[PDB]
RNA sequence: CCAUCGACCGAUCCUGAUGUGUUCGGAUGGAUUUGAGUAAGAGCAUAGCUGUUGGGACCCGAAAGAUGGUGAACUAUGCCUG
RNA sequence: GGCGAAAGACUAAUCGAACCAUCUAGUAGCUGGUUCCUGCCGAAGUUUCCCUCAGGAUAGCAGAAGCUCGUAUCAGUUUUAUGAGGUAAAGCGAAUGAUUAGAAGUCUUGGGCUUAACUUAUUCUCAAACUUUAAAUAUGUAAGAAGUCCUUGUUGCUUAAUUGAACGUGGACAAUUGAAUGAAGAGCUUUUAGUGGGCCAUUUUUGGUAAGCAGAACUGGCGAUGCGGGAUGA
RNA sequence: UGAUGGUCAGAAAGUGAUGUUGACACAAUGUGAUUUCUGCCCAGUGCUCUGAAUGUCAAAGUGAAGAAAUUCAACCAAGCGCGGGUAAACGGCGGGAGUAACUAUGACUCUCUUAAGGUAGCCAAAUGCCUCGUCAUCUAAUUAGUGACGCGCAUGAAUGGAU
RNA sequence: CCUAAGGGGGACUCAUGGAGAACAGAAAUCUCCAGUAGAACAAAAGGGUAAAAGUCCCCUUGAUUUUGAUUUUCAGUGUGAAUACAAACCAUGAAAGUGUGGCCUAUCGAUCCUUUAGUCCCUCGGAAUUUGAGGCUAGAGGUGCCAGAAAAGUUACCACAGGGAUAACUGGCUUGUGGCAGUCAAGCGUUCAUAGCGACAUUGCUUUUUGAUUCUUCGAUGUCGGCUCUUCCUAUCAUACCGAAGCAGAAUUCGGUAAGCGUUGGAUUGUUCACCCACUAAUAGGGAACGUGAGCUGGGUUUAGACCGUCGUGAGACAGGUUAGUUU
RNA sequence: GGUUGCGGCCAUAUCUAGCAGAAAGCACCGUUCCCCGUUCGAUCAACCGUAGUUAAGCUGCUAAGAGCAAUACCGAGUAGUGUAGUGGGAGACCAUACGCGAAACUAUUGUGCUGCAAUCU
RNA sequence: GCGGGGUGGAGCAGCCUGGUAGCUCGUCGGGCUCAUAACCCGAAGGUCGUCGGUUCAAAUCCGGCCCCCGCAACCA
RNA sequence: AACAUGUUCUU
RNA sequence: GCGGGGUGGAGCAGCCUGGUAGCUCGUCGGGCUCAUAACCCGAAGGUCGUCGGUUCAAAUCCGGCCCCCGCAACCA
C-alpha cells in the first residue's frame, strides 16, 4: 500500500465544509494514562493477595492491524480519521509506479 | 467446508443465452414502470449493479417505488409457515413487464365494451369465462370417407 | 460417539400448513417509508392542499 | 489382486471419467479395437454380425481383452486372419474405486473403517446398455459360422447375458444390403479406405459430380 | 379497533432576529434522523389459577472441599526397665 | 502430621492422607421414583446461537383465555392467461475435454517405398465438476368495486410545456361485480406446556465390495395405535 | 560444615534436635562383599566461583520542570547478562563413498560432521525387533538348555562394566 | 494484494496463424492479411466484457460527509458483505451521463478496558479559576475454538455419576479378505483342448479366517489354551461296493453312493497354529455361546511387588522382554 | 421503387465466390493559410466541391453454396417422465391402466422486416 | 500417516529471502625427478531426480510422479 | 623447515 | 500371501517408454625384455533360466514350470 501524502476530501469544519487540501499521516495510539479510571480500578484490584485478578488475551491470531490515516484540513486545522483495509506493509509519499520500463535485474 | 456464498449456485441461471451476449438493446432502457405495475424479474449477468439475489430470478411481483435507474418491487417470500413481503431493487435491465396483466386490461375493456351493446340494444349478456363443456351432438357422413380397418401389425426386427 | 442426525427437513411442512401458510394483509394505502424521499416529501405537501381546497369548496 | 468382477458388475455409480480432477488412473488393459484384416474394402465384407449386450452392467477392461483374444485367435486359427474385421465397440471410461481395508490380523489397529472411505483407482470398465452392441465382426457369407463360433467363444469371457445377431446391412454401413447394392450400381457410393462416402444432394453441384464420376443423375 | 398522510414534546443535524458582561442569547425557518412520548387520563388495592427468579426448592443419591476435636490397647520407629 | 532395613507400607478389621462432630438437606447438564376418576384438545426429535455435542436459550409444532365481527375474501385443488429453470433424455462428420481405424494430400518437416507427425473429408466410442437442444414432475404471477371510463382539483416533485406523477372532488356503469370446486365463517391478540436422541417404506440419491451400514430429497407412516389380513412380526 | 557453622524444627519467643557433639565428627547423597577395572564429552540442564570493569535493575534517596498533584532525568543492591570450573552431577557417546594380481573381504584412502562420536569388556543375556537368528552340542524327535558368532531394533563401565 | 489494480473521459484491439524486410537465426524489431475472443481483466472457480470491463494516453481522489430504507445468511437478532435513493461537497467529460473503492460471487470481529478524532459541548453535586478526571458522537488496539474463558502433564495406587447414546467376546446383517465349487477353453499332456491338468476371463456357494458395522448386553452373559465328555455336519483320510485312465500286473491317479465305523503315541512351545520323531487301515476337515471354569487347571493374557532396554526433564509410557502373584 | 440521416427488432440481416448498378444520394477523391493531431495531413483536424472515378466502399442479383431461420402422416408416440396395482420377472429390468412428451435424424421451404425525417430521371 | 535426501566422477554447500552454481578430493595437460609419490603452473567437468505450473526471471517458489534412508502405528 | 618409495631372476 | 532376481566364463548395463545387447574382471593372440611380471594393442564371448500369450516386431509387456534370498502368517 502506497498512500499518497496530501489528500483533497471533504472537511466537517464549520468554516470549511467543502473539500479542502488535507495533511496526510499515520495514526498511531498513545501512551496509556496511569489516572484513566480504568486503570486505577486494575491497580487497586491487584494490589494485596488473590494473584491475577483479570483475564491476559494469550490467543493472538491476526498479523496485520488497520492503518488509520490522519487527515488534517490546511485552512481551518481541522482533523478526520480514516481507516484502510488490513495491510503487510505501508508507506506515505512513497514513489509512484512507472508503467513500461525495463527491469534492472 | 461448505460454501454459502450470494451467488452460490448461478452458473447457469446468470449466463447469458446463447449467441446472445452482448450490449443490452435500447428497448430495455425505454420502457416505463409505474407503481402498481407487475413485473417479472430476470437477472442479466451483465449487469452487476442492481442484480436480484438468485431467489428472485423468475419471480413475478408489484412495482411499488421507481427511482433513476431502477425500481422498487415487492415479492412473497415464503418463510416457514408464513409469506413475508420482500422490498428488492432492481435496476430496470433485471426486470420486464408482465404480459398476462395486459391480456386482463384488454378484457375489462371488451367486457364494459359488450356490457353497453347490450344495455343500448335492451338485453343482458354474461361475461364470466367458461372451462371448455363436453361436445355435442353430431352426424358424419361417410362420402369419400369409408370407415378404414386398422389391425395391429406383427413383430418386426431391423438390426 | 456422539454421532447424530446431521441435518432434515422432515415434518416441516407439515408442521408449517397446522397453521400456516398465511399471506400478508393487504391494505388500501401502503407506508411510504421507503419510497424516494423526493416523491414523499411533495405527496405530503399534494395531500395537504387538497383537503385545503375541498375544505373550501365544501363551504361554498 | 484383483476383486471379483462381482463387485462392479452393476452401474451403481455416476459416470466417473479419467479427468482433471482424477489423473492418477492406471491404463485399461484393452488396447487394440480393430482387429482382422481392418484395410479391407466395404464391398469385401457383406456380411456383418454383432454380439450385442443384454444386460445394464459394467465390462471390465480385463473382459474386453480375454474376449477379443478369445475371438480374434478362434477365427484366425479356422479361416486365417485376412478373412475377417472385428471390432470391439465400447471402451472403458468409467474408472472404478477401491478403499483397500488391511487383510491381516489387527488391522483394526491400524486402520480407520468407513471414515474417510472415498476410494482410490482401482480399473477401468465399459458402461453397456441393454441391447448395446459389444462387438462387432465383418466376413464374407461363406464364413458366418466361423465367425458366429468365434463370438460364441467370446460371451464366455463377459459377465451376464449376450445375444449373437445377424445383421440384415452390408457390413459396418448403416445401409441394408439390397439399398448398398442400389446405390453402388448408381454411383453414388465411392471407397474411403475401410469405409465408403456417400452422394450429397446438397452443396456445390460442381464439386458433386466431380467427387462421384459414375453418378447416374436421375 | 385497523391502514395511511400530517400536527405537538424531548434527543440529534442545520439556520441564526431584536439584542449583548462580544460571548452569551436563540426569535424564525428547515432535516430519507431519534424516544420505552402527546393527540378528552386508567390507575391503585385485595384475592385466585398458571408461568418466572432466589431460596434445602418435587423426593432420595456422589467422588470431593472446609472448621474444630479424639486416638500409638493394633501396628511402625527410638528410648527406659525386666 | 507421624513412622517406614521402602511395600505407598503402617498409623485400633479404616490409609495414594485415620477416626469423630459440624459447615451440610454441600452441588449434580447424571440414574431412580413421583400417589384419584372421567371428558375435550393434542405434539416433537426440526431452525439459529452457545467450551454447544447426554444440556440450555430461540423459532416451530400444542393447550387455554378470549376479543372484533358475520360471508368479508380465503384454499397443501383445478381451469384460462403469462413467467422462470438446465435435471432426465439427447449430442459429439456442434464449442471444451476424452477416444479406435484406415484414406487422400503435404514433404516446404523431422526419420527409415515407408515411420511419425501435420492438413482435408471420413470412421468406432464417452463426460458429476462438457454442451447447441431439451422434457415430465415440481415452481412465480394474474383472473376487477381498493375496478373501468368521463370532467378537472392539489403539489414545494416532474416536463420545453398547459407534460407527467401520486392522491382526489363531481358524473356514469348493479346482482354474470367480470373462470371452477369447496368453505363447522372470517379476522385479531395474549399467555404458557412438552419437545429440541428418532426410526421405517415407495421413488430420487451420495460414500462403501456390501450391510438389518453411514448420509441427503418429497410424500406417507411407526413412534403416540388398537382393529381385520400377512401363522408369527413397530 | 571450624560454631557469628552445616543440616533440620517452630505462629512466635530469653524457643528447639544433632549436642554429654567438634572433621577418626555431624549432616546430605549415590553405588552395593572380595577380585579386576571404572574410557571420552563441561556444547545442553544444573551446581559452583569471580566482580577492582560492567549493560539492565525495586522501594527510598537525588536533580530539573510545574501553582501543585505529577512528569522527566540521572544515579542505582542483590538478581540477570558477561567469564571460569565441575560427569563416582543429570546425562550423552556419528554418516556417505572408494580400495589388495581368482572371487570375496577390506588393513588403506577421500569426504561430511559432533561437546564427544560407545573405549575396556560383554551378549539373541532378566537387555535382539527381524527371530523358532546361524553354527555346534544335548534327543528318536528340542520355539526348551548350554557353548560359540556379533554393523548390538535398543549391550557397556559406582545411571557402575566384567568376574 | 492495489494511489491504482480506485473514479471519469478518449483512442485503440487481443491469443494465434500466414506471407514479407541487413546483421537476424525457432525466439529481437519493422509490414500487410486472416483472426467471435481461441487473449487480457491481482489472487480459487464459476459468471461477465470487443468502437469494452482488455491495452495505451489525459485529468483526478466519490476509497469523501450526514443519517435513514433494502438484499443475503436470518430468530427475519448480531457480524460480514452488498443494493437503490435523499441531502451535501467534489472528479471527469463538449455533453447526455458516470463515480459512496477494486466487473460480480470470499478477503473478517461484541461487552469491559485503553487510545484517537469531533462538538470544545456536558459534569466533578457549598461557590469559583486553572490543572486533572469523567461523559456524548465516530474510529483504532482482539478475541482464527472466528456470537468473542485467562490455562501443562501423569495415574499400572485410584475414586464417583452415568453410558450398551460408545470400544474390548459371543450372537445378528455383510462377505471385501479367507475357504470351497462351477462355466469357457489359450495351452500342457510323445500325436490329442477336456485320461489327468488348465492361462486370460467370468458365475456362484460357505461362514471353520480376518475385517466392516455398532443392533443386543456396561445396577457384570466369567475374558486363552489344554484336560474331560457327548453329539452333530460332509466339502470322505481309512474302511464297503462301484464307474474312469496316458488302468498289462503291482502301485497310483480322477470320480460316484456313502458320515455305518474309526481317525493314535511322542520331543520343543502357555499356546490355537507351527515343526519334527514314530506307529498305523488312516493318522480328513469342521460345528455345538470361537461346545465345555458353581467340571478342573491357571502355564498365558490382564490389578497392586520387582528387574531390564528404548522413550520421557519428570511423574511415568511401551500388540517390547522378564520374575512373583486368594479361581467363591 | 432508389438513396441518405437517426433508428427498432438484432444473421431470413452473417460468410465465401462471381456479376451488375440509370437519377440522386453516399463515397473514394483534391489541398494544407487557418483551429487541431501526428514518427508520417495515413488516421484525427481544417479548406475547396474546385481537377477526376464508379475501381473500391455501398446496393442488388447469381450459387443442387457454408451458416442461419421456418415447417412436417420425418424420425416418434420413440427416449424420458407423473400417477396405479398383493402386475410380470432371481435380478438387472419389462408390460399394462389413466396422463405428458423430447433431441438427433430425414425431407422441404425461405435468405431481413420495418418506424421517423429528407431527397430523387 | 508422516519426515528428511535427489546439485560435476565422490562426499558436501547454494534453496531459506528468485537474477551468479561455491568447497575438498578426484580427472586431464605441462613441469620437477633416473622414475614414482609429494609438490608447482594450467584446463575441463553438475542444464540441479522427473513431468508440469507460475513468474519478465526457477537449483530455488507451487503441485503430480520416481528412487533412497528413517519416525509413529496406542487402551483392551 | 620438508625429503616416502624402487617387480622377479641371472649371465 | 507376498517382495526382488535369473542377460557372456563371473560383476554389472541395455528394460522405465517394443524395432538399435555394451562395458568390467577373466581367457585366445601380438607389442616390450636378456627372459619374466606388470603395461598396452587387438579378438572371440550372453538371441536374455524355461515353457506359453499379445504383437508387423518381446531381453523389454501379460501368464505358467524351476532355481536364488528373504519380508509377513491366531490368542485372550
Ligand atoms: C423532522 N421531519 C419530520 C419527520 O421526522 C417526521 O416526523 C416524525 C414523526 O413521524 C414521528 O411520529 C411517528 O412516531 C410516533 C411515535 C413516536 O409514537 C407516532 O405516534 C406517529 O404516528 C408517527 N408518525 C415523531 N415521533 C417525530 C417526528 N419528527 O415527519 C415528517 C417530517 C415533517 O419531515
Ligand atoms: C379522534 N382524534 C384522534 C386522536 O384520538 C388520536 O388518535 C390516536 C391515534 O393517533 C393512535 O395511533 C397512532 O399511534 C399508533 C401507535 C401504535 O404508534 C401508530 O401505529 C399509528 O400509525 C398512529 N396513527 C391510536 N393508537 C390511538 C388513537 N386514540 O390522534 C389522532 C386523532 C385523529 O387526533
Ligand atoms: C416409469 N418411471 C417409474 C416410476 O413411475 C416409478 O414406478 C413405480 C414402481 O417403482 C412401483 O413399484 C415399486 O413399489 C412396489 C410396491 C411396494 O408398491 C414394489 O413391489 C416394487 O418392487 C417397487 N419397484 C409400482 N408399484 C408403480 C410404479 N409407478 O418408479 C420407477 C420408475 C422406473 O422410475
Ligand atoms: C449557541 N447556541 C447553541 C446551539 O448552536 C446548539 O448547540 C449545538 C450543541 O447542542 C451540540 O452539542 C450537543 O450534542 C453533542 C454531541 C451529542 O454531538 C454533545 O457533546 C453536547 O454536549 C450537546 N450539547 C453541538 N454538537 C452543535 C451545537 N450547534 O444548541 C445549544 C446552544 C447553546 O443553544
Ligand atoms: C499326539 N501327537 C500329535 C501328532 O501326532 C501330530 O498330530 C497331527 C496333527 O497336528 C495334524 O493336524 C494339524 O494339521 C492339519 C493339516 C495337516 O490339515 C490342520 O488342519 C490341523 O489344524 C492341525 N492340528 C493332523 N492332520 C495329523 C496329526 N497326526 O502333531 C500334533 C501332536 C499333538 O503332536
Ligand atoms: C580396452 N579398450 C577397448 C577396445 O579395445 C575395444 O574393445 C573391443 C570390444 O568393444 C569388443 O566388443 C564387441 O565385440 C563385437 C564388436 C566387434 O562388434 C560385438 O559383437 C560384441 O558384442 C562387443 N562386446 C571386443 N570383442 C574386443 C574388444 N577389444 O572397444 C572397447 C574398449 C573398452 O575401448
Ligand atoms: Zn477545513
Amino acid at each position: 500500500v502506497n498512500v499518497p501524502k496530501t489528500r483533497k476530501t471533504y472537511c466537517k469544519g464549520k468554516e470549511c465544509r467543502k473539500h479542502t487540501q488535507h495533511k496526510v499521516t499515520q495514526y498511531k495510539a498513545g501512551k496509556a494514562s496511569l489516572f484513566a479510571q480504568g486503570k486505577r480500578r486494575y491497580d487497586r484490584k491487584q494490589s494485596g493477595y488473590g494473584g491475577q485478578t483479570k483475564q491476559i488475551f494469550h490467543k493472538k491470531a491476526k498479523t496485520t492491524k488497520k492503518v488509520v490515516l490522519r487527515l488534517e484540513c490546511v485552512v481551518c486545522k481541522t482533523k478526520a480519521q480514516l481507516p484502510l483495509k488490513r495491510c503487510k506493509h505501508f508507506e506515505l509519499g512513497g514513489d509512484k509506479k512507472q508503467k513500461g520500463q525495463a527491469l534492472q535485474f | 467446508g461448505k460454501s454459502r456464498g450470494y451467488r452460490s449456485g448461478t452458473r447457469y441461471a446468470f449466463q447469458r443465452d446463447f449467441k446472445k451476449h452482448g450490449a443490452i438493446p435500447l428497448s430495455t432502457y425505454l420502457k416505463v414502470y409505474k407503481v402498481g405495475d407487475i413485473v417479472d424479474i430476470k437477472a442479466n449477468g451483465s449487469i452487476q449493479k442492481g442484480m436480484p439475489h438468485k431467489y428472485y430470478h423468475g419471480k413475478t411481483g408489484i412495482v411499488y417505488n421507481v427511482t433513476k435507474s431502477s425500481v422498487g418491487v415487492i415479492i412473497n417470500k415464503v418463510v416457514g409457515n408464513r409469506y413475508i413481503e420482500k422490498r428488492v431493487n432492481l435496476r430496470v435491465e433485471h426486470v420486464k413487464h408482465s404480459a398476462c396483466r395486459q391480456e386482463f386490461l384488454n378484457r375489462v375493456k371488451s367486457n364494459a365494451a359488450k356490457k353497453r351493446e347490450a344495455k343500448a340494444n335492451g338485453e343482458t349478456v354474461y361475461l364470466k369465462r367458461q372451462a371448455a363443456k363436453p361436445r355435442g351432438s353430431r352426424i358424419i357422413s361417410t362420402e369419400g370417407n369409408i370407415p378404414q380397418t386398422l389391425a395391429p401389425v406383427a413383430y418386426e426386427t431391423f438390426i | 460417539m456422539a454421532k447424530s442426525k446431521n441435518h432434515t427437513a422432515h415434518n416441516q411442512t407439515r408442521k408449517a400448513h397446522r397453521n400456516g401458510i398465511k399471506k400478508p394483509k393487504t391494505y388500501k394505502y401502503p407506508s411510504l417509508k421507503g419510497v424516494d424521499a423526493k416523491f414523499k416529501r411533495n405527496h405530503r405537501y399534494a395531500l395537504h392542499g387538497t383537503a385545503k381546497a375541498l375544505a373550501k369548496a365544501r363551504a361554498e | 489382486a484383483r476383486r471379483p468382477a462381482r463387485c462392479y458388475r452393476y452401474c451403481k455409480n455416476k459416470p466417473y471419467p479419467k479427468s482433471r480432477y482424477n489423473r492418477a488412473v492406471p491404463d485399461a488393459k484393452i488396447r487394440i479395437y480393430d482387429l482382422g484384416r481392418k484395410k479391407a474394402t466395404v464391398d469385401e465384407f457383406p456380411l456383418c454380425i454383432h454380439l450385442v449386450s443384454n444386460e445394464l452392467e459394467q465390462l471390465s477392461s480385463e473382459a474386453l481383452e480375454a474376449a477379443r483374444i478369445c475371438a480374434n485367435k478362434y477365427i484366425t486359427k479356422v479361416s486365417g486372419r485376412d478373412s475377417f474385421h472385428l471390432r470391439v465397440r465400447v471402451h472403458p471410461f468409467h474408472v472404478l474405486r477401491i478403499n483397500k481395508m488391511l487383510s491381516c490380523a489387527g488391522a483394526d489397529r491400524l486402520q480407520q473403517g468407513m471414515r474417510g472411505a472415498w476410494g482410490k483407482p482401482h480399473g477401468l470398465a465399459a458402461r453397456v446398455s441393454i441391447g448395446q452392441i459389444i462387438m462387432s465382426a465383418r466376413t464374407k457369407d461363406s464364413n458366418k459360422d466361423v465367425v458366429i463360433e468365434g463370438l460364441r467363444r467370446a460371451r464366455y469371457k463377459f459377465p451376464g447375458q449376450q445375444k449373437i445377431i445377424i445383421s440384415k446391412k452390408w457390413g459396418f454401413t448403416p445401409l441394408n444390403r439390397d439399398e448398398y447394392i442400389a446405390k453402388k450400381t448408381n454411383g453414388e457410393v465411392i471407397d474411403d479406405g475401410a469405409y465408403v462416402k456417400f452422394l450429397s444432394r446438397k452443396g456445390n453441384l460442381e464439386a458433386n459430380l466431380q467427387q462421384f464420376p459414375n453418378y447416374q443423375y436421375s
